[PDB]
């Protein structure tokens, strides 16, 4: 919780000073207000007529001879205009994929936990929040990152009593001494036991087994209340 | 005094990694990471 | 990826022509759209390249001894007898993928800006991505690289896919040598089978041509009673030397037009497929993915990356 709180804190201060994403929307929204300014700039723009202004041109001719700069400038404007429209459809498409995208990351981060790596933030995803920006959308991807890690030795298998034992769900590491079992992300060692442990063959296949004692509770217990049995048989006897 | 001044870029840090036959790493702890992702809609 | 080029409007239009530059003015500010168009394609380019390779925060090196329990990563690994480290992989799909008609369209104001990553810094990064993955598994894109036998990483990635590792230790021999086999007959799939790699040079075909069809269009009359606009400066008064100008300069600003509209659909293209590669660089090769048929066929091990002219390959290991 308390890391959580720091990161979230940070968040703040990293949305706006490390920069980074946050100017996309700005980009949309200059790429759009330089293309309108654009198209209205181009009615300044002769395109080869006596001039831009169609009251001038009207004033000025007759209209067989006013016919020839409308038409000029007609087949200017529209060139702009097309232009303009041909432009807005791509940047549409770019808008429209991003948004496909938005979604998939809202449905698959926010309404859920994602395995697919990287999707949800770099690290393994725990969980997302959504938040609105201005034609747009900011995920705040919450991920858990291993820290501090550890140098053990490693095993595939331990041999007990010629047979081949594999971790249930885990790995077999040793610190140099004694041989434990734990869980792949997280240094938590256990004592091998046949609980922790399965059997699968001999130790005459499996390269880079070795031998360590798996420990059996079962037999433990049965063994201990066998031995006071034999105590009992023994002064009972004699 | 600063300058401009022209480089080749870096990749990023050089780390051979303690590959070895029987050798584990295991972290012992954890960061609970926010990151920030913007998209346009 | 695909070629960044730079268009001189004066020159490809007007060129080192005063009056048909004095003309052209009056169009407005057409130009100064295509050229921010194609800077905004270059830029998307190295985007694109840097968002598919650079998904490394160290350059891992793989350690001297390169035996990773039986299997033989030699054809994906750099070659250090080489300028460029590449492996023999890459080497290959180099050489079988190729970038006057360059001097042409250099010559009327179409220049080709180089990639801002050089291939050396592309062969770079798919050899720390190579290391990373079989040094550590998918640790190093989770944060710090965690090395572990390829063995038992193996062991887990059968795990991954829903079989015991015990299974996978008592046939490893076997799973290697099939492995080994498998890359082995990729050096020949990959360019006999064709079906792709077919893709980057249609990229590679597509630019060209359109760059050969655009300084094609300044040898077309559009009208006018030349394509030279010297000879219509030579042999007109500037009155009758306007019209002819005025045809030509519409002319070649349509096939400007339609140049950078082409370049703009294609370049939407080729972003959609970057996105997919990095993705794909994400999931397969950072990790091990569940989604079906998106790494390959059958239930996805591994990933491999490669770099190829304008793109990437991946070798795809899977369980069958
Ligand atoms: C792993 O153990 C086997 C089995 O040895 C038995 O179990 C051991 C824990 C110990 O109590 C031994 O005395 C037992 O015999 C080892 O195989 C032995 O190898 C030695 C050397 O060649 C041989 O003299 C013994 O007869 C073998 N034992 C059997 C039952 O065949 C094996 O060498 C051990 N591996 C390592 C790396 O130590
Ligand atoms: C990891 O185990 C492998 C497999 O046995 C070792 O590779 C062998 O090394 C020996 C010792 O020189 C050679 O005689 C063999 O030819 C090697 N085999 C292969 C297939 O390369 C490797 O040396 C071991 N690693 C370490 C650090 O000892
Ligand atoms: C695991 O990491 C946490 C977080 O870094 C450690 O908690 C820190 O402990 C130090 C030393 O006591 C304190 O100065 C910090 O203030 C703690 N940080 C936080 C966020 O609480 C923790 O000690 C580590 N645990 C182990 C077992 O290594
Ligand atoms: C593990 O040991 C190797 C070899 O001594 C060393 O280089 C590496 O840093 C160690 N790893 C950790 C996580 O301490
Ligand atoms: C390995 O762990 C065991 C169990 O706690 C401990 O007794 C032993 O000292 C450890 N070995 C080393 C070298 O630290
Ligand atoms: C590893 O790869 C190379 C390239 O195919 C091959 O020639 C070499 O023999 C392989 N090594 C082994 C031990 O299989």
């Amino acid at each position: 919780a308390n890391q959580f709180n720091s990161a979230i804190g940070k968040i703040q201060d990293s949305l706006f000073s490390t920069a980074s994403a946050l100017g996309k929307l700005q980009d949309v929204v200059n790429h759009n207000a330089q293309a309108l300014n654009t198209l209205v700039k181009q009615l300044s723009s002769k395109f080869g007529a006596i001039s831009s202004v169609l009251n001038d041109i009207l004033s000025r001719l007759d209209p067989p001879e006013a016919e020839v700069q409308i038409d000029r400038l007609i087949t200017g404007r529209l060139q702009s205009l097309q232009t303009y429209v041909t432009q807005q459809l791509i940047r549409a498409a770019e808008i429209r994929a991003s948004a496909n995208l938005a979604a998939t990351k809202m449905s698959e981060c926010v309404l859920g936990q994602s395995k697919r790596v990287d999707f949800c933030g770099k690290g393994y995803h725990l969980m997302s929040f959504p938040q609105s920006a201005p034609h747009g959308v900011v995920f705040l991807h919450v991920t858990y990152v291993p820290a501090q890690e550890k140098n053990f030795t490693t095993a595939p298998a331990i041999c007990h009593d010629g047979k081949a034992h594999f971790p249930r769900e885990g790995v077999f590491v040793s610190n140099g001494t004694h041989w434990f079992v734990t869980q792949r992300n997280f240094y938590e060692p256990q004592i091998i036991t046949t609980d922790n442990t399965f059997v699968s063959g001999n130790c005459d296949v499996v390269i880079g087994i070795v031998n360590n004692t798996v420990y059996d509770p079962l037999q433990l217990e049965l063994d201990s209340f066998k031995e006071e049995l034999d105590k009992y048989f023994k002064n009972h006897t004699s | 005094s600063q300058s401009i001044i022209a480089y080749t870029m870096s990749l990023g840090a050089e780390n051979s990694v303690a590959y070895s036959n029987n050798s584990i790493a295991i972290p012992t702890n954890f960061t609970i990471s926010v990151t920030t992702e913007i998209l346009p809609v | 990826s695909m070629t960044k080029t730079s268009v001189d409007c004066t020159m490809y239009i007007c060129g080192d022509s005063t009056e048909c530059s004095n003309l052209l003015l009056q169009y407005g500010s057409f130009c100064t759209q295509l050229k921010r168009a194609l800077t905004g394609i270059a830029v998307e380019q190295d985007k694109n390249t840097q968002e598919v390779f650079a998904q490394v925060k160290q350059i891992y090196k793989t350690p001297p001894i390169k035996y990773f329990g039986g299997f033989n990563f030699s054809q994906i690994l750099p070659d250090p007898s080489k300028p460029s480290k590449r492996s023999f992989i890459e080497d290959l799909l180099f050489n079988k993928v190729t970038l006057d008609l360059i001097c042409a369209q250099k010559f009327n104001g179409l220049t080709v800006l180089p990639p801002l990553l050089t291939d050396e810094m592309i062969a770079q990064y798919t050899s720390a991505l190579l290391a990373g993955t079989i040094t550590s598994g998918w640790t190093f894109g989770a944060g710090a690289a965690l090395q572990i036998p390829f063995a038992m990483q193996m062991a887990y990635r059968f795990n991954g896919i829903g079989v015991t590792q015990n299974v996978l230790y008592e046939n490893q021999k076997l799973i290697a040598n099939q492995f080994n086999s498998a890359i082995g007959k990729i050096q020949d799939s990959l360019f006999s089978t064709a079906s792709a790699l077919g893709k980057l040079q249609d990229v590679v075909n597509h630019n060209a041509q359109a760059l050969n069809t655009l300084v094609k269009q300044l040898s077309s009359k559009f009208g006018a009673i030349s394509s030279v606009l010297n000879d219509i400066l030579s042999r007109l008064d500037p009155p009758e030397a306007e019209v002819q100008i005025d045809r030509l300069i519409t002319g070649r600003l349509q096939s400007l037009q339609t140049y950078v509209t082409q370049q703009l659909i294609r370049a939407a293209e080729i972003r959609a497929s970057a996105n997919l590669a990095a993705t794909k660089m994400s999931e397969c090769v950072l990790g091990q993915s569940k989604r079906v048929d998106f790494c390959g066929k059958g239930y996805h091990l591994m990933s491999f990356p490669q770099s190829a002219p304008h793109g990437v390959v991946f070798l795809h290991v899977t369980y069958v």
